[PDB]
This record gives C-alpha cells, sequence and structure tokens, in this order.
C-alpha cells in the first residue's frame, strides 16, 4: 500500500 | 458499556503525554489551516474550477502542465508570507522540552507547506514533498527553490477565481532543469494522487509507528491513503492515539481520545 489515494 | 468510544479526557491524555518516550505527530491540513492556508476540504480546495485532488496528478500534469503549474506557483506564491500558527509552535516545543529530557517527538505530515520546518520542528517527515522542491522529468534531480516567480512565464500568474484564462504556457517555457545543462521539464517534488510514496520515507514511517508509545493524529482528514492507516496502525496495537480536529472523520472511533476543535486551541493545551 504505497500508492496515493482518497478513500471513500 | 463494552464498546469503546473515544475520551474526551484531557486529564488522562496528559497522564499518558506525562509518561511518553516516542511520541508520533502525524499532521494534515488542518494544522496549517490558523496561519490562514486553506485545507482543501471545502470551498479552499477549489483552484478555478477545479477541485485540488484532480491538478496533484501526473494525469494532469501530462495533458496540461502549464496548469498544473500555475496552481503550484499560486500556492508557492501564497506560501511565502504565511507564518507557523500555534499548533506548529506546540508541536515544535514539544520537540524540543522532551528531546532534552531523551524522549523523541517526531512528525509526519501529509503537508507539503514547510510550516512544521518554519516553526521548529526537526523531525520531521515530508511523506507528500515539499511545495518548494522540485524534480527533474528528465533526470531526475531533486532541488530547493524558492524562487518568487518559479520561471518568468508565470510571472504574474496563477489567479485562483473561477473564470480566469489558463495562462497556457508552452512546455518550453516552463520551469526547466538548470543542471550540467540538462534542460529538462521540472514537476513539483511533491507526492500525487495516483503515484506512490517514497520507498525510504515508508521505511522510516513504519519504524517511528512500530516504537511509538503515543500517537497524535491532527488536522486531518483520515480520508488520504496510505497517511490515513498510520494513526490506526498505532491505535491496534493497543497505544494511545488522540485526534485533534475540528470534526470526526472515518477513523474517529479507532482511537482513544477525540480533542474537537481547533489544533491551535487545542494542541498548546495538550502538548503543555
Ligand atoms: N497546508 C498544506 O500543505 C495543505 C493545504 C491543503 C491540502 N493539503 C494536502 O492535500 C490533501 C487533501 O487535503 P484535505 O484538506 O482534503 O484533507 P486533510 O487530510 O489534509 O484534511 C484536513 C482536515 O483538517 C481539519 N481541520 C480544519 N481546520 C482545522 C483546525 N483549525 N484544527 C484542526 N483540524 C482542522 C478538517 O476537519 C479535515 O479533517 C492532504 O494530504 C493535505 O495534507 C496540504
Ligand atoms: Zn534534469
Amino acid at each position: 500500500t504505497a500508492r496515493k489515494s482518497t478513500g471513500g | 458499556s463494552f464498546t469503546a468510544r473515544p475520551s474526551s479526557s484531557m486529564a488522562d491524555f496528559r497522564k499518558f503525554f506525562a509518561k511518553a518516550k516516542h511520541i508520533v505527530i502525524i499532521s494534515g491540513a488542518g494544522v496549517s489551516a490558523e496561519s490562514g492556508v486553506p485545507t482543501f476540504r471545502g470551498a479552499g480546495g477549489y483552484w478555478r474550477k477545479w477541485q485540488a485532488q484532480d491538478l496533484a496528478t501526473p494525469l494532469a500534469f501530462a495533458h496540461n502542465p502549464s496548469r498544473v503549474w500555475e496552481f503550484y506557483h499560486y500556492r508557492r506564491e501564497v506560501m511565502g508570507s504565511k507564518e507557523p500558527n500555534a499548533g506548529h509552535r506546540a508541536i515544535a516545543e514539544c520537540e524540543t522540552r522532551l528531546g532534552k529530557q531523551g524522549r523523541r517527538v517526531v512528525v509526519i505530515t501529509q503537508n507539503i507547506d514547510e510550516l512544521h520546518r518554519k516553526a521548529g520542528t526537526k523531525n520531521l517527515l515530508e511523506i507528500h514533498g515539499s511545495l518548494f522542491k522540485t524534480r527533474c522529468t528528465s533526470c531526475g534531480v531533486v532541488a530547493e527553490n524558492y524562487k518568487s516567480p518559479i520561471c518568468p512565464a508565470l510571472s504574474g500568474k496563477g489567479a485562483p477565481e473561477p473564470g480566469t484564462q489558463d495562462a497556457s504556457i508552452p512546455v518550453e517555457k516552463l520551469p526547466r532543469c538548470e543542471e550540467a545543462g540538462c534542460g529538462g521539464l521540472l514537476r513539483p517534488h511533491v507526492v500525487w494522487f495516483g503515484e506512490n510514496l517514497d520507498p525510504a520515507i515508508l521505511e522510516e514511517v513504519d519504524r517511528e509507528l512500530a516504537h511509538c508509545d503515543l500517537c497524535l493524529v491532527v488536522g486531518t482528514s483520515s480520508v488520504v491513503y496510505p497517511a490515513a492507516m498510520f494513526a490506526p496502525q498505532v491505535a491496534a496495537r493497543g497505544v494511545p492515539v488522540a485526534e485533534f480536529n475540528t470534526e470526526t472523520t472515518p477513523a474517529t472511533n479507532r482511537f482513544r481520545f477525540h480533542f474537537q476543535g481547533p489544533c491551535g486551541t487545542t494542541l498548546p493545551e495538550a502538548l503543555a
């Protein structure tokens, strides 16, 4: 889990 | 009564704080809101018509680098006059005072604003990069850059109001690499949505999270990954985590404490 994202 | 809901007891948090040997403080944009730097949660997440998460992406930079550079240039120029607030100062002063006692404080920040540095924090992990660094898309070199304006074509550009026209600067006139005559297109040295955080930084983050005995999670929405999973990892080892935010988040119920309100009020109280 190194990748930047937004949740929801 | 079994289900733990977070406590709002400042006295119980301060009992842990008095004894803690290694404190991790994770921050997002809310720790800079009281310096006049808006977060991206509401109206401050818009620049012209775009939401900020739609500009901080390598797909926007590949297909419209002038637009993405106008947005970063706006931010750089606005940030130059901004000052540390009481929250950033509490964080910095806490590190200095505890360091004299052989106790460790480290700041893991989502922010690229450098205001924790300006405030006096020494142990700082800037996990998303810096507003004041560039990276060359050709040779990979990373450099500090505080120049106002970063390149001549960006002088007077970046205005944020909807209806402002794009500068449409030819790519050759955007910031270029000066290292060993390279000439490549520079980008901000900022981790964008869809990109991987630096592995070396993540390994340091994992070491701090594994070893800490108290964690504060300050001014973050806890919806930006992977950063959102840092404080829950600490809480799930049974270590107390205290959230400082003006509102509850999707992570709040995982934590031992929730102190609701502006962190420039609650941090000085908690870290005294
Ligand atoms: N200062 C900066 O470098 C800056 C500014 C905006 C956004 N960003 C970054 O862009 C990403 C998206 O930003 P975002 O704002 O959507 O998410 P975020 O994770 O950074 O959320 C900001 C949080 O701050 C809280 N908050 C607002 N005012 C506060 C105050 N005075 N005290 C305590 N908490 C307060 C909000 O309730 C929200 O939970 C994040 O990674 C963030 O760090 C950086
Ligand atoms: Zn280069």
